[PDB]
């Protein structure tokens, strides 16, 4: 965390760039404030490939059917196609997850955000 | 508790969001399932719109450099009343407006301004201060595309629409990175590709990124060599005898472009002196179908391959797609082609492939130009917020247009200025030199966005003969580098309207109140008006001719015309407030919208009735009889095409689109022996431009805290560098210290490096070269030579 990447000290002067912050791999889910607030990724992404031929994510994040019971790993809302219809499995829109789900690092916000929570309009804390 | 409709404040895609409101607070941001663009889906930045207006910095009071003691450029920054702020800001104006006059006052707007904010601005700058020195940040963005639009079609914006995503048979991405910059569109493209396995995607790029991860034909070419590839395909269409004759013969003309055009710099710089023919540039000169074909002949598959660096087999793959007269090609391009010193040519060349084959104006067959900002289309382009422009594709040059504007704006004849204003780049230069002495920046952070800041933008803002105002919602380096900073009501704190890349014009009411004393840019503009008088600013002759325009005050003349006052403080939806209507007695937006609307309506550009846009989630325009237009220039789809016609690019008189014969040329600056690396510059999913908004949303900041240099894993080992090393990206113009990141999302080719510009600590634009496409004047941020230590 350096010269307010927001304000820039006496501009163009010459600034030292802090070292890359490290990703948070501690597998703890974080907790959101409103439905539809994309969960943050609590684990690593690194080697995971998302391409025309493979989607590493869908390997762990899926729902079991054929009569069996396992713990759900994606919400069924990820099954609806444009038009809201519910397909029998994750729909291709939604295939590239990296577009909505972001992992996180140890980085101190350069400024506090006074966004408030729906219940108890108290500044959000996750 | 209370959900309101609203368009995403970022992307040119234009997703619909449903803002959740409680106790005067936005407490949630969901996807609008009733919106055609996205249909309930947003991307990271979208869902986090809820946290954008809430950083603890939000400017709340105007800040002048010295409250009392007077005001000194090299001062402090002090709180100051609005009145005070305007008092000082008006005085500075009046002066400049008498020592050097209009060609010395200048505005720099944005494709992030609301439709009526860019309209109120155009009006104020021209009908008011009588200066066409108004240019937008869109100059760095869509100029190239817009410029080629007029040249090839005689009318701006695409002829297709997002509906093509579902109809296409195969997609070609010319250097785009939709995966990260137009996610929901990339989602829409991905759904088509993955859902119908016959579909084929080809992505071309300077480096490997998240987008060429869905590609079937993955091509990585040499910076700037896309020009050659484009011609090869034309040649291939022609050589294999697969031109659509009935179409080319009936709907096409040809032409040749001026060839030794010269990297839009200052006369003095070598490249321009050498540029025999930089005086024209954009010279057309008709031709022959035969001559074009022969020009394109030089670019053999064997040659194109040599210049790009792509195995010929891939170029054969591309060529063919653009050719089997059944593959509905759907070419998409963003800043790759636009921020190109030969961008206008590139745009031209893509259309050629489509014109030659007749693949245009049909569902699925379309050359779609993706637009970047939320309303670079809706506002900058359509309202015409560029130095040389007026509403609905009209130019300041043309007298008939000038007159037409004058008739609608209720002005005295010959009032509007005929001179072309200073474009973005020029504006910085004229600032450096001392030609523009009063400057008003709005809804942009140009001190970070603009090219070569150290050479010509920074000194220009700090030039003591200059006074600089910056309206913004957060700190920002540009503001830090200004003299007067005015606080703005942002996004949903003000009622507004935007226009997305597919001609979709959508509105939003004011859902919450801005913090402290901040007010919409609309207000700022309109209020600052109340200071000048028809005497003061207009030429005496014009006055003599019309007494009622003596005293008055730019406001009675600009916003109290009895045209813009037309509608009462009522007429504003019982629910929903409007600070710009509580102050003032009319309803600005409705007035401005409906006035501005009269420029189009009839001559293409048909906007729907103001009120309609509030009840619906946008309508793509020419909205004729309340019916939107998906595909333009097609009988049946477009109503401006007369029954017995078929197609008719009615922007052109003869109704034929131009095919330009143009030659590949090289970039302004290529790597040397001293500076061996290519400096590519761009963006990242998590951040929007300057990061003034996203770097404040915690999850986005945390997700990618600061800028980084993407490099090849081996180009690092060699220099004895590892991942995380603090490097110096160096140019003949500047240096940065970013940290190296190899093994990141962007997998660089040897000799190419990429750094995103969202970090103000890391101003890459100090490193960047000032070069533009000499026709559109759009600076090129995608390539220059850089060294790393
Ligand atoms: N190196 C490099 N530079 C580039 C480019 C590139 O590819 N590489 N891209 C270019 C392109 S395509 C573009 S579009 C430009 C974008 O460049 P800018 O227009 O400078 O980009 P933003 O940072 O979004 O600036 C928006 C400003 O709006 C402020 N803001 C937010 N809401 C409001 C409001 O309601 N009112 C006011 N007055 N301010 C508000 C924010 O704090 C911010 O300062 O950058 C260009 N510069
Ligand atoms: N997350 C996020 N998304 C955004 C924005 C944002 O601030 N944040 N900005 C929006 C705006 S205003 C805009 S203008 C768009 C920009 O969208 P893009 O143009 O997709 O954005 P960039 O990331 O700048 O990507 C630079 C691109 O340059 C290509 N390129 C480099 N050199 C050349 C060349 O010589 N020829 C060609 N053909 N391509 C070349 C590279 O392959 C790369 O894909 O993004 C929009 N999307
Ligand atoms: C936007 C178009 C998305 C894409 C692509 C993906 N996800 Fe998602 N996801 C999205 C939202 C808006 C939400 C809701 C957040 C809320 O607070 O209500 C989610 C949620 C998830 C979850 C959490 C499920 C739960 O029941 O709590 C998971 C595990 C998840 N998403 C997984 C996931 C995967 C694997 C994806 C790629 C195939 C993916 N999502 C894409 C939005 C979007
Ligand atoms: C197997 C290891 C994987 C793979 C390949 C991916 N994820 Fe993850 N993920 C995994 C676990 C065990 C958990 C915790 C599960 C639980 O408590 O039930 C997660 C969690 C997430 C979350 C947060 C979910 C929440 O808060 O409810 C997200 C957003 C997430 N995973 C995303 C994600 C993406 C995008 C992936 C592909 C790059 C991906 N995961 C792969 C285990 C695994
Ligand atoms: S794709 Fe663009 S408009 Fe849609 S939510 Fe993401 S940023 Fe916003
Ligand atoms: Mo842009």
């Amino acid at each position: 965390d350096a010269p307010r990447l927001t304000g820039a000290d006496r501009p163009m002067s010459e600034v030292a760039a802090p070292p890359l912050p490290e990703t948070i791999t501690d597998d703890r889910r974080v907790g959101r404030n409103y439905p539809e607030q994309p969960p943050v990724i609590p684990h690593s992404i690194e080697g995971y490939q998302l391409s025309v031929n493979a989607n590493r994510c869908l390997e762990c994040h899926r729902r079991q059917y054929s009569g069996l019971v396992a713990a759900p790993m994606i919400s069924i809302t990820h099954f609806q196609d444009r038009e809201g219809q519910m397909l029998a499995d994750v729909s291709p829109r939604r295939y590239f997850c990296t577009a909505c789900h972001v992992p996180q690092t140890n980085a101190q916000p350069l400024v506090t955000n006074e966004f408030r929570d729906m219940l108890t309009l108290m500044p959000a804390s996750n | 508790i209370r959900w309101s409709k609203a368009p995403c404040r970022f992307c040119g895609t234009g997703c619909g969001v449903m803002v959740g409101t409680r106790d005067g607070q936005v407490v949630a941001t969901h996807g609008d399932t009733q919106a055609e663009v996205n249909r309930g889906l947003n991307c990271v930045k979208g869902y986090f719109l809820s946290k954008i207006m809430y950083g603890e910095d939000r400017l709340t009071t105007p800040l002048l450099r010295m409250k009392d003691g007077v005001y000194h450029k090299e001062g402090e920054f002090a709180p100051v009343s609005w009145d005070e702020a305007f008092d000082v800001m008006a005085a500075q104006a009046k002066l400049v407006l008498k020592e050097k006059a209009p060609e010395a006052v200048g505005m720099f707007g944005s494709g992030q301004w609301t439709i009526w904010e860019g309209y109120a601005a155009s009006k104020l700058m021209r009908a008011g201060f009588r200066s066409n020195n108004l240019d937008p940040n869109a100059r760095h963005c869509m100029a190239s595309a817009a410029t080629a639009f007029m040249r090839t079609f005689g009318m701006d914006e695409p002829m297709g629409c997002y509906d093509d995503f579902e109809a296409a048979d195969a997609f070609v991405l010319w250097g785009s990175n939709m995966a990260e910059m137009h996610p929901i569109l990339w989602s829409r493209l991905t759904d088509r590709r993955l859902s119908h396995e016959h579909v084929r995607v080809a992505v071309l790029s300077t480096f490997t990124h998240r987008s060429s991860d869905l590609s079937d034909t993955p091509i990585i070419f040499r910076p700037g060599t896309d020009r050659a590839i484009l011609n090869y395909i034309a040649h291939h269409i022609i050589s294999t005898g697969r031109v659509n004759r009935d179409f080319v013969d009936r709907h096409t003309n040809f032409a040749l472009g001026a060839t030794d055009i010269g990297y839009g710099l200052r006369p003095e710089h070598q490249l321009q002196l050498a540029a025999k023919g930089a005086a024209d540039a954009g010279a057309m000169t008709p031709t022959d179908f035969e001559t074009f074909a022969a020009l394109v002949s030089e670019y053999t598959l064997e040659k194109a391959a040599e210049i790009s660096g792509v195995e010929p087999a891939l170029l054969e793959e591309l060529a063919e797609l653009y050719a089997d007269p059944d593959r509905k090609w759907m070419s998409l391009w963003t800043m790759g082609f636009n921020q190109h010193v030969r961008g206008v040519w590139a745009n031209h060349m893509v259309y050629n492939l489509h014109l030659l084959t007749g693949k245009i104006s049909e569902p699925g067959n379309s050359p779609f130009s993706l637009t970047g900002q939320p309303f670079a289309c809706g506002t900058a382009r359509e309202v015409g917020t560029f130095a040389h422009r007026l509403p609905a594709d009209m130019v300041v040059t043309n007298p008939e247009h000038r007159a037409h504007a004058e008739e609608i704006w209720k002005l005295p004849a010959g009032l509007l200025p005929d001179w072309v204003g200073a474009h973005a780049v020029e504006q910085d230069r004229k600032l450096h030199d001392g030609e523009i002495n009063f400057y008003w920046v709005q809804v942009n952070n140009n001190m970070q966005a603009a090219p070569n800041i150290d050479q010509e933008t920074y000194p220009g803002y700090r030039n003591p003969e200059n006074f600089i105002v910056v309206s913004d919602a957060y700190p920002t380096v540009t503001g830090r580098a200004a003299d007067l900073v005015l606080p703005a009501a942002m996004w949903v704190e003000k009622e507004g309207a935007y226009g997305n890349a597919e001609r979709r014009t959508h509105f939003w009411h004011q859902l919450v109140e801005a913090p402290g004393e901040a007010r919409s840019d609309l207000w700022q503009l309109m209020e600052f008006s109340k200071r000048f008088t028809t005497d003061e600013v207009w030429p005496e002759e014009i006055l003599s001719a019309a007494p009622a325009y003596r005293g008055k005050t730019l406001f009675e003349v600009l916003f109290a015309n009895g045209s813009v006052d037309r509608f009462p403080a009522s007429d504003v939806n019982p629910d929903h407030a409007n600070h710009e209507a509580a102050l003032f007695g009319f309803y600005p937006q409705k007035g401005l919208f409906e006035e501005y609307a009269a420029f189009g309506r009839g001559h293409g550009h048909d906007l729907a009735p103001f009120d309609t846009y509030h009840e619906v989630r946008g309508l793509h325009w020419p909205v004729v009889e309340g019916e939107e237009t998906r595909w333009r220039y097609r009988e049946g789809f477009d109503p401006y095409v007369k029954p017995g016609e078929g197609l008719r690019f009615y922007g052109k008189p003869d109704g034929r689109a131009v095919i330009l014969g143009v030659p590949y040329e090289p970039p302004a600056e290529s790597p040397d022996e001293e500076f061996g690396f290519w400096l590519v510059t761009g963006r990242v999913l998590e951040h929007w431009h300057s990061g003034s908004m996203t770097l404040r949303w915690p999850e986005l900041y945390k997700a990618f805290p600061g800028a980084v240099c993407f490099m090849h894993p081996e180009d690092a080992r060699s220099r004895g560098l590892n991942r995380g090393s603090e490097v110096r990206v160096i140019s003949r113009r500047g240096e940065i210290r970013t940290r190296l990141e190899t093994r990141g999302r962007n997998r660089m080719p040897r000799g190419v490096v990429f750094v995103p510009w969202f970090d103000a600590s890391q101003l890459i634009n100090k490193v960047t070269l000032d070069a533009n496409d000499p026709i559109s004047r759009q600076t090129d941020f995608k390539k220059c030579a850089v060294k790393i230590e």
